[PDB]
């Protein structure tokens, strides 16, 4: 399976460049903007300058609607990275022009060609601006329209998990690695299988055409890391607006190394179907690192919650 | 990287006790982890919980140096630790 990352625009380029450093494992990640500098700043490898004429490579002056016609132009170019792919995730932090309005449209030519589409995006913090706040929930809706499964991460919510004495560059690096969390605990089910393990076959029929998502992490240590780990991430504050109870579908990972416990497997599966629906599509696998010891990892991705 | 700084603060002939500084975003716990350097010995490591900032060492000899390194375990990312050696 071939996976492609891309983020679009200033707060998704930073984020994916992130997840290039800190290094995603068996993905190929691309860099989308209008403004050439920050194509020429991060490193990731694969840059894709949209909007070079009506933009002149500029920016997008925080303006969503030069955002979609500068990817409105090269649906060519964003086709040509993106053909062969089995899966791509889009990331961006909404509200501001590049990424706000032209994500959608990367997300379209994608779910042209058939791959199957995650956006995974911010809501900006509640200090930056109505405007921004209604420039995401905008491009949230159109954005909608074009994808599988969208992730939704109000950056709000990083407020309950965040120290006081806090710089607003670490504010957007927690959201930096949740954005991230939410691509790397999804791929890594195909890319580091585990004996459980989930095929591309068995996310696409949880993710494919189900819309809206939300997704909750948890990790925890010693004799009760699975139920400690799997508790976390039921009541984590990113999956706490939505009632798991109600999603069409629920996709478990249970991150662990070589001495995951049959009877932990069991206790973080029947926890997890103890809070969904009966007739929803349950799809419980791990993932490895041999890393891990008498440690673990659950991830939880809510999908099509209403 | 998260710790960002792990200094040692006390020491005696035979343990220290680093001091990392605080998390901007919630830790779970620590896995403190050292082993020999090289000597494939079982490491052993340990676990603090996450509302500490320093941990004791005991039990070291003053001698022979160890793989001193914090893993921040946080819901909320993943990222990568912060190291040290020390042979005392
Ligand atoms: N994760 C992350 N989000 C960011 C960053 N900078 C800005 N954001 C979020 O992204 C939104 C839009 O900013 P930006 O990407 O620069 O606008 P764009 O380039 O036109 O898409 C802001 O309202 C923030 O919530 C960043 O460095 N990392």
């Amino acid at each position: 399976a071939v996976i492609k990352v891309i983020g679009v625009g200033g707060g998704g380029g930073n984020a994916v460049e992130h997840m290039v450093r800190e290094r995603i494992e068996g993905v190929e990640f691309f860099a989308v903007n209008t403004d050439a500098q920050a194509l020429r700043k991060t490193a990731v490898g694969q840059t894709i300058q949209i909007g070079s004429g009506i933009t002149k490579g500029l920016g997008a002056g925080a303006n969503p609607e030069v955002g979609r016609n500068a990817a409105d132009e090269d649906r060519d170019a964003l086709r040509a990275a993106l053909e062969g792919a089995d899966m791509v995730f889009i990331a961006a932090g909404m509200g501001g022009g590049t990424g706000t309005g032209a994500a959608p449209v990367v997300a379209e030519v994608a779910k042209d060609l058939g791959i199957l589409t995650v956006a995974v995006v911010t809501k900006p913090f509640n200090f930056e601006g109505k405007k921004r706040m209604a420039f995401a929930e905008q491009g949230i809706t159109e954005l909608s329209k074009h994808v599988d499964s969208l992730i939704t991460i109000p950056n709000d919510k990083l407020l309950k998990v965040l120290g006081r004495g806090i710089s607003l560059l670490d504010a957007f690096g927690a959201a930096n690695d949740v954005l991230k969390g939410a691509v790397q605990g999804i791929a890594e089910l195909i890319t580091r299988p585990g004996l459980m393990n989930v095929d591309f076959a068995d996310v696409r029929t949880v993710m494919s055409e189900m819309g809206y998502a939300m997704m909750g992490s948890g990790v925890a240590s010693g004799e009760d890391r699975a139920e400690e780990a799997a508790e976390m991430a039921i009541s984590s504050p990113l999956l706490e607006d939505i009632d798991l109870s109600g999603a069409r579908g629920v996709l478990v990972n249970i991150t662990a190394g070589f001495d995951l416990r049959l009877d932990e497997f069991e206790t973080v599966g029947n926890t997890i179907r103890a809070f969904a629906s009966d007739n929803a599509t349950v799809v419980i696998g791990t993932s490895l690192d041999p890393d891990m010891n008498d440690e673990l990892r659950v991830t939880v991705v809510a999908t099509g919650i209403g | 990287s998260v710790p960002t700084k792990l200094e040692v603060v006390a020491a005696t002939p035979t343990s220290l006790l680093i001091s990392w500084d605080a998390p901007a975003v919630t830790v779970s716990y620590y896995r403190i982890t050292y082993g020999e350097t090289g000597g494939n010995s079982p490491v052993q490591e340990f676990t603090v919980p996450g509302s500490k900032s320093t941990a004791t060492i005991s039990g070291l000899s003053p001698g022979v140096d160890y793989t001193i390194t914090v893993y921040a375990r946080s819901a909320y990312h993943r990222r990568s630790p912060i190291s040290i050696n020390y042979r005392t």
